[PDB]
């Protein structure tokens, strides 16, 4: 029923305002556990000879490592995404260079997403960065992922039960509920704001009376919009593991300057970011997905915030792997 | 300055503390010694608030505002401008509501009547300190404590809620709400079946205790009386801190989570999930 | 353009808050705060303020004849037996004789109409199970009558006798007791009976001070006054009797 | 200590009492039972219950929204009853999610919510008129009723006639527990915050006002039971030892008093003043105000603080940002 005290508090906002997060201490440590899996870099290479691009036969992203380096990214590529399976996940034994199996196009294109991450939404991940680790946490299909549709369990590798199952209609409002913080919010706000750039987060006025033309009848957005804006923020707050005074200081959500904290700025680029990555990398691999992979419309698994964080502010705690894997981006 | 039934009632005797030395009155007013102490705790509150506000960036009613510490205070002492002003205020708030209502109880007994007033005064005299005292207490910061400022407050109410994603759904604040809105209706319809009894309108007869019980044994197949719907009254309005305080107790100490997450002991059930 | 814009950077919803603030201070001040005053008034201590605070006169229409008016002026006539104790006008009185018997501080009464108060149909409303033979005790409580009252020395005041009941309420609100050695009845309201299955213990006054209880006129019906008689006697003996009462309780 | 106060130590059994009605006596139905228990802190009988033409139509109405309530519930979950039971307070009856401005929304989306306001409203119109004329009946004047008008006032406000206002049904309030809360969240983002909407406050302010009364005159009353302060009836058409005492405790603690008929003025204007004055907040919103914070802002109002925290401009408006 309870969470027994010491409850863990902290200041985001002038005295007196109650702003600050609220931990649980044991929940906290058990994250801990589960991210300081993270595998440790392996032991540098010293750069030596020719490019692979000179030496092997099929490398269009990774060209300019050297042999050494090369095999090193793919050790870590292995214990970041299949390391139960191994490197012939994604690999024929006999021929390395062969795009037969799935995986390795698809790993390619995950290169490059990389790469763009950390290379393009610097604004998101700062120095800190991704690896595929960071998504995958050691299973080619990543823990978290979001379809056109609300799907339980959120953990993919615990077994649904029949009524968590997508086809058991009976069960669609606790799969809505359970991404929404527990909330009845009737809106499903991944398939609203974070699949693609078509609808506007934002629902208050920026001005104190309403202005004529915009205010009446067929010219509103309809109340709908402020529930599902609602429903993502409580989406996000569970995702990071936090609450909304992380970011604002309920005052005025609407504001910016002394009523958000630096956080909420970073969050604004994390939305722009997870829809490039949504519209532009992911959502296109239903093309190369077996359909077992696919969403019941046919759609290829997508990111959302929790994807990455999986329920703490920063994914990982703020681990980084980014001077370890040049090649992962920033790339020049 | 007297009512015309009031100087047969005026006599000596039933103080707490302080016999003879305070028993009198100012105008209107009973003094006694809590009269004494409530008169020094405001005077000072007061002018604490005056003299920090003063300090402040407005003198606009509304957006005056005197805060707690910043939460690294823990339970210490904080600079007068960084806090301090309000632990003052705090100490003196508590001395006024405590020295009023033990005031009550001596002018319940010199006048012969029960002490219920005074008592029911615990209640939210009890929420102030689920607020300002336990509550921080528990959490190790009298930063956790809410501000003084007619506005200022609302947006640390505002905060706090959030805090727990939706605070409607706090087990705490629903029953709190329903004894809010349950009560503000009986109150109505208290007030109303009396002045409808006394004021039948056009001349008509000024009706009786059975034309009261009859109205609403016709309306919804029940009368509770006279006497007890004061009981319930009394009840329902002491319940919503005596409830709303599980609610606010809870929110960190106990829990630190959304609310909304909170129902998963019925939703997460394993037997219908 | 803004809905609710007005001339002179005025808008409505500004313009209603102090509609609002004016409709709570006119129905607070000049209406409920008159309605305060229709008893009591005016003070003692012809002012223009004694009339301005007054409401109109209003009638009520009595269920059983005649009529009541109020605010209207009535002097307390009945001699206090009541000294100042000092000379300040806020000073407090003390009783000059025996507080209880002469009627003063919480045991005063208030000059109530000779009136025995009435059921519905015209019928004494407050009175004995002895009158009132279709009231009975709800089985699973205890019967009193038979039961000794024990006063607040801890000594025997008399026996029960009855239970006076509210017709119009189907409520129990004196029991009737015989007074040890004082040959006569006395009534107590049942907010001063502590009710126990072998004893009824009152706090209130001494097992002595029931022989001053104030008497009914007649045996079987009270009138209002007689009623605020009976309560404000033992309410004053939770200041009066003991020396000790009145005086600070810590 | 009164312990009469607390629970009645010795009941009272008697024939049970009927008041003639103007008419509808022959509607009383029912043989009163009595309840012991329910008599240690209340009167013991249940029963008899009036029915009438408006009890019985409020009824139909009722059901009848009900039942469209129940029914688009139970859609929610496929008609499952597990799942329905379990997944209760949940489900919920929405107005239109797309805007249809005042048009006749479909059924899918919006339609039955209509329907259901609907009969909700007459069941409640129904329910009005059998508490009027109940008063009429017993030769009682019409207080009651108009408080509960302004109740009634209130549910209009906020169900249709804001939404018909700004023209949109998408506005109401939807039907179910946790979706008719998740509105006032949606509201109060919509509108700035209603923390800064002054009619928020006023009601509020009334509503802690009923506790503060009912709390003080619950206990003023149970304080002098002993002198009979509940017979409040004659206590107004004749002042006893009670009400003396009652209104010297007030005019001793606070420096001013009401009478016995007068207090229950004020607490049902105290009362009223809950439902008028979030109605008129209501009738405000969207029409003639569309963020309160900022209204306050602009009225000199809002607090205002230091950052804790580095101030964070909005990354929308930065050179170079994406949309
Ligand atoms: C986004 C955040 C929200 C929120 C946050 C919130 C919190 C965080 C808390 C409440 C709490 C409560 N809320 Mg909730 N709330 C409520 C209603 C209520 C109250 C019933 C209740 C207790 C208030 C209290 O503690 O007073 C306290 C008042 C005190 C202590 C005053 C004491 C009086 C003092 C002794 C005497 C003072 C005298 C003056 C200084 C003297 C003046 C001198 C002059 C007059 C002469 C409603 C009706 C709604 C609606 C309709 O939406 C709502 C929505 C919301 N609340 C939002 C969802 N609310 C509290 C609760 O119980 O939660 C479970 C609580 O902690
Ligand atoms: C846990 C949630 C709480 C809460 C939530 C809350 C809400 C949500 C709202 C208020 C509002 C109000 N609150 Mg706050 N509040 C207030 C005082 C007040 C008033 C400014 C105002 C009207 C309340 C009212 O009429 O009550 C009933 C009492 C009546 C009718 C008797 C008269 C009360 C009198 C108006 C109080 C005057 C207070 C003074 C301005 C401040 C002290 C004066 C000193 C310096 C001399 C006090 C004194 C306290 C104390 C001592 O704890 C308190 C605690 C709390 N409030 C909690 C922090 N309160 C409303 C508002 O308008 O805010 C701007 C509003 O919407
Ligand atoms: C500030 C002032 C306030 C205020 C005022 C006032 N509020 C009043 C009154 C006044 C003055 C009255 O006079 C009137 C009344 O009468 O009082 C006894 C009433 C009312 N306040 C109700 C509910 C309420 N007030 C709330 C709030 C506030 N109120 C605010 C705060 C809240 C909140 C806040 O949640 C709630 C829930 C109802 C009890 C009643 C509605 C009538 C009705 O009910 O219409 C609807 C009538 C029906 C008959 C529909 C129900 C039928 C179902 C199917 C029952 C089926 C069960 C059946 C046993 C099974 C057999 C089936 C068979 C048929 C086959
Ligand atoms: C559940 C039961 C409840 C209940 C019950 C009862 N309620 C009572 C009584 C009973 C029984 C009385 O007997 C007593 C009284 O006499 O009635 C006339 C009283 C009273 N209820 C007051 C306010 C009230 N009740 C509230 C709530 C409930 N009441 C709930 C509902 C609320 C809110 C907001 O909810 C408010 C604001 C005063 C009017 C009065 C105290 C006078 C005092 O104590 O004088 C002594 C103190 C002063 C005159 C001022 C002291 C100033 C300090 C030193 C400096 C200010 C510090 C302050 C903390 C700053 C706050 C800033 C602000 C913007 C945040
Ligand atoms: C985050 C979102 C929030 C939010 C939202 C909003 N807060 C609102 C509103 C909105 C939108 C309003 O619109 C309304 C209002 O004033 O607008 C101006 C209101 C109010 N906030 C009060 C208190 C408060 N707010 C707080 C805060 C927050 N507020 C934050 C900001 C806080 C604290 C402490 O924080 C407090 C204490 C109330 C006094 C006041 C009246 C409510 C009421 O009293 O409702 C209850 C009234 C009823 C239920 C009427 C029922 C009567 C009918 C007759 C009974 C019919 C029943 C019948 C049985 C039918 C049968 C069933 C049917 C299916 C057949
Ligand atoms: C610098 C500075 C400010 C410091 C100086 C401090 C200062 C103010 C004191 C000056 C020194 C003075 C004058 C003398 C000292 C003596 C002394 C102790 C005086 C105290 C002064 C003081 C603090 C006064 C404040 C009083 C106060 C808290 C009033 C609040 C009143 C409020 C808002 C009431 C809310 C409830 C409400 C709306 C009540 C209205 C209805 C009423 C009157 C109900 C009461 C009531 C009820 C409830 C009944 O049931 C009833 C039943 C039958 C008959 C009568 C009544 C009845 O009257
Ligand atoms: C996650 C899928 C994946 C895993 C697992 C994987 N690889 Fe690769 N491998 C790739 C991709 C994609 C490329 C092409 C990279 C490019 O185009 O720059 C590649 C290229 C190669 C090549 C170059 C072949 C050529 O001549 O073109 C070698 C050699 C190689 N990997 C070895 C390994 C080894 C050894 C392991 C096990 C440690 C491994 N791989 C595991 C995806 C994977
Ligand atoms: C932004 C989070 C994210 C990051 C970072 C990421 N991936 Fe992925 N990956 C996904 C998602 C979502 C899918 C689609 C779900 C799926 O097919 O398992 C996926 C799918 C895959 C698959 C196919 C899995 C299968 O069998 O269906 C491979 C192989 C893969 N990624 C490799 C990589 C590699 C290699 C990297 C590091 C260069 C990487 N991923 C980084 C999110 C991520
Ligand atoms: C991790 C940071 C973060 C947290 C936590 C967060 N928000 Fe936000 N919120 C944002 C950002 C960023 C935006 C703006 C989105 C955009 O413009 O694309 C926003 C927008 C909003 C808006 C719309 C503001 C407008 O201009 O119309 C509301 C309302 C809101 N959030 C409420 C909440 C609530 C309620 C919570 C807690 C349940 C919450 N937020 C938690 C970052 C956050
Ligand atoms: C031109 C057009 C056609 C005419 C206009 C139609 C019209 C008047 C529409 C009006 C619509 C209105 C007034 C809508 C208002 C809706 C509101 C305020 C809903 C609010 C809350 C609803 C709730 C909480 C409903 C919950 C429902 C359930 C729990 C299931 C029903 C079962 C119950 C036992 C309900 C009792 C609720 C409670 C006492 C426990
Ligand atoms: C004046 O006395 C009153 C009653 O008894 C006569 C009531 O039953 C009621 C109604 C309460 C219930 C629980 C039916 C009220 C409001 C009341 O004021
Ligand atoms: C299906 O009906 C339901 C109940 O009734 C048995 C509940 O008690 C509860 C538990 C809630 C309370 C207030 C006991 C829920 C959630 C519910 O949905
Ligand atoms: C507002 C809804 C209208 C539905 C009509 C309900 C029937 C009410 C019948 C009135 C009762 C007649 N009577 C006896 C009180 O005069
Ligand atoms: C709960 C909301 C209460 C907010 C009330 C704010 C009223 C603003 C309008 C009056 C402004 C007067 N002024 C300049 C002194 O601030
Ligand atoms: C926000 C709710 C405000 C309601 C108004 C409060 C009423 C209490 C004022 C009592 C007036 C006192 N007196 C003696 C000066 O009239
Ligand atoms: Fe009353």
């Amino acid at each position: 029923c309870f969470e027994p005290p010491p409850a863990t508090t902290t200041q985001t906002g002038f005295r007196g305002l109650s702003m600050g997060e609220v931990l649980h201490p044991a929940t906290v440590k058990a994250k801990k556990e589960r991210d300081a899996q993270y595998p440790p870099a392996l032991a540098a290479v010293k750069a030596e000879g020719p490019p692979v691009s000179q030496v092997y036969k099929n490398v269009k992203v990774l060209g300019n490592l050297t042999e050494a380096e090369f095999l090193r990214t793919m050790t870590a590529i292995t214990e970041w995404v299949s390391p139960q399976e191994g490197c012939t996940y994604c690999h024929d034994e006999n021929n390395l260079a062969s795009e037969a199996k799935y995986p390795y196009v698809v790993a390619r294109r995950m290169l490059e997403m990389t790469r763009a991450i950390n290379t393009n939404w610097t604004q998101h991940v700062a120095q800190t960065g991704v690896t595929c680790y960071t998504c995958h946490r050691g299973t080619p299909l990543p823990p978290y992922v979001r379809y056109l549709e609300p799907t339980l369990p959120l953990n993919n590798r615990e077994t649904p039960t029949h009524v968590e199952r997508v086809e058991t209609r009976s069960g669609y409002v606790v799969r809505l509920a359970k991404y929404t913080a527990y909330s009845a919010l009737n809106y499903d706000p991944f398939t609203m704001f974070l699949a693609n750039d078509k609808r506007q987060v934002r629902v208050v006025p920026q001005t104190a009376l309403p202005l004529v033309g915009v205010s009446r009848g067929k010219e509103r957005r309809p109340l709908s919009d402020a529930y599902a804006t609602f429903a993502l923020m409580m989406s996000i707050s569970d995702s990071l593991g936090t609450n909304c005074t992380f970011c604002h200081n309920a005052q005025t959500f609407e504001s910016w300057g002394k009523k958000s904290t630096p956080q909420r700025a970073i969050a604004w680029w994390g939305i722009r970011m997870v829809r490039d990555l949504n519209m532009n990398y992911l959502a296109p691999l239903n093309a190369s997905l077996p359909a077992s992979r696919l969403g019941r419309q046919g759609e290829a698994p997508q990111a959302d915030c929790r994807t990455c964080h999986q329920g703490v502010t920063k994914p990982l705690f703020g681990a980084s792997r980014l001077k370890d894997y040049p090649e992962l981006g920033p790339i020049k | 300055a007297l009512l015309s039934f009031e100087r047969k009632y005026r006599v000596r005797g039933g103080t707490l503390i302080g016999g003879d030395l305070f028993d009198f009155w100012v105008g209107p007013y009973f003094v006694g010694f809590f009269g004494v102490s409530a008169i020094f705790f405001i005077f000072l509150g007061v002018s604490l608030i005056g003299y920090a506000a003063s300090q402040g960036p407005t003198w606009d009613p509304f957006a005056i505002s005197i805060n707690p510490p910043d939460l690294k205070y823990g339970l210490g002492a904080a600079p007068l401008l960084e806090g301090g002003f309000w632990q003052a205020i705090t100490v003196c708030a508590l001395g006024a509501f405590i020295s009023w209502m033990l005031r009550e109880v001596e002018i319940s007994r010199k006048l012969g009547i029960g002490w219920h007033v005074p008592l029911a005064f615990c209640v939210p005299i009890f929420m102030f300190c689920v607020l300002q005292v336990f509550r921080p207490l528990l959490l190790g910061s009298w930063g956790h404590a809410f501000p003084y400022g007619i506005l200022s407050h609302l947006d640390w109410v505002n905060n706090f809620g959030y805090q727990y994603l939706n605070w409607h759904y706090n087990p705490g604040h629903m029953s709190s709400v329903s004894f809010l809105f349950v009560n503000a209706m009986a109150l109505g319809l208290h007030g109303g079946l009396i002045l409808s009894v006394a004021n039948p309108g056009d001349g008509d007869k000024v009706k009786t205790a059975e034309h009261e019980n009859q109205y609403f044994r016709d309306v919804v197949g029940y009368s509770i009386g006279a006497l007890s719907i004061h009981r319930l009254g009394l009840f329902l309005a002491s319940n919503i801190f005596l409830t709303g305080a599980f609610g606010t107790i809870a929110s960190g100490p106990f829990w630190t989570r959304g609310w909304p997450e909170w129902w998963g002991w019925w939703l997460d059930i394993p037997f219908w999930s | 353009m803004y809905h609710g814009a007005l001339a002179q950077h005025l808008d409505i919803a500004q313009l209603v808050w102090y509609a609002q603030w004016l409709v709570i201070w006119t129905v607070v001040l000049l209406y409920l705060r008159r309605e305060d005053r229709r008893e009591g008034y005016p003070l003692v201590e012809p002012e223009d303020g004694q009339v301005y605070e007054l409401p109109y006169p209003k009638t009520f229409v009595l269920p059983h004849g005649g009529t009541v008016t109020v605010p209207r002026r009535r002097p307390e006539t009945r001699e206090l037996k009541l000294a100042q104790t000092d000379g300040f006008e806020g000073a407090p009185l003390q009783p000059t004789g025996n507080p209880l018997v002469d009627a003063v501080g919480p045991a005063s009464y208030a000059e109530r109409a000779e009136v025995v108060d009435a059921t519905v149909d015209g019928k004494a409303k407050i009175v004995p199970l002895r009158v009132a033979t279709d009231f009975s005790i709800a089985e699973g409580d205890v019967d009193p009558r038979g039961l000794p009252v024990v006063a607040a020395d801890g000594v025997e005041a008399g026996t029960v006798t009855d239970l006076w009941v509210d017709r119009s309420e189907h409520y129990f609100r004196y029991l009737e007791l015989s007074v040890a050695g004082s040959a006569r009845t006395a009534l107590i309201p049942l907010g001063f009976c502590d009710v126990k299955k072998d004893k009824i213990v009152v706090t209130s006054i001494l097992s002595d001070q029931f022989a001053n209880v104030p008497r009914l006129q007649s045996r079987d019906q009270i009138t209002l006054r007689e009623e605020d008689k009976v309560s404000a006697y033992y309410a004053g003996g939770l200041l009066y009797a003991t020396p000790e009462r009145a005086e600070a309780l810590l | 200590a009164d312990y009469q106060t607390i629970y009645t130590q010795i009941q009272a059994r008697g024939p049970h009492i009927t008041v003639s009605g103007e008419w509808g006596d022959n509607d009383r139905v029912g043989k009163p039972f009595y309840s012991y228990w329910l008599g240690k802190i209340g009167d013991a009988q249940i029963g008899p219950i009036y029915l009438g033409a408006s009890g019985i139509a409020a009824f139909a109405f009722g059901s009848t929204a009900i039942l469209i309530i129940l029914f688009n519930m139970a859609a929610e979950v496929h008609f499952d009853p597990l799942q329905f039971f379990r997944q209760f307070f949940w489900l919920g009856l929405y107005p239109p999610k797309a805007q249809y401005g005042m048009g006749i929304p479909p059924l899918h989306d919006g339609g039955w919510w209509l329907m259901a306001g609907l009969f909700m409203t007459l069941s409640l119109g129904s329910w009005w008129i059998r508490v009027y004329s109940r008063a009429r009946a017993l030769g009682l004047g019409t207080h009651i009723a108009w408080n509960f008008a302004a109740a009634i006032f209130f549910v209009l406000c906020i169900g249709c006639i804001h939404p018909t206002l700004v023209g949109s049904w998408s506005e109401g309030v939807p039907f179910g527990i946790w979706p008719h809360i998740d509105w006032l969240t949606a509201f109060s983002i919509r509108y700035g915050n209603f923390y800064y909407c002054p009619w928020l406050g006023f009601s509020i302010g009334f509503a802690y006002g009923c506790g503060l009364l009912f709390a003080a005159h619950g206990a003023t009353i149970l304080a002098v039971a002993r002198f009979g302060g509940d017979r409040e009836i004659e206590q107004i058409t004749d002042r006893g030892t009670a009400v003396e005492r009652a209104a010297l405790f007030w005019r001793w603690t606070i420096g001013f008093n009401a009478t016995i008929e007068s207090v229950h003025r004020w607490g049902w204007f105290f009362s009223l003043m809950v439902m008028v004055s979030a109605s008129v907040g209501i009738l405000l919103t969207g029409t003639f105000v569309d963020n309160w914070y900022l209204w306050c802002v602009k009225h000199g109002a809002a607090p205002d603080y230091p950052a804790y925290l580095p101030a964070t401009p909005d990354p929308a408006s930065l050179p170079g940002a994406p949309k």
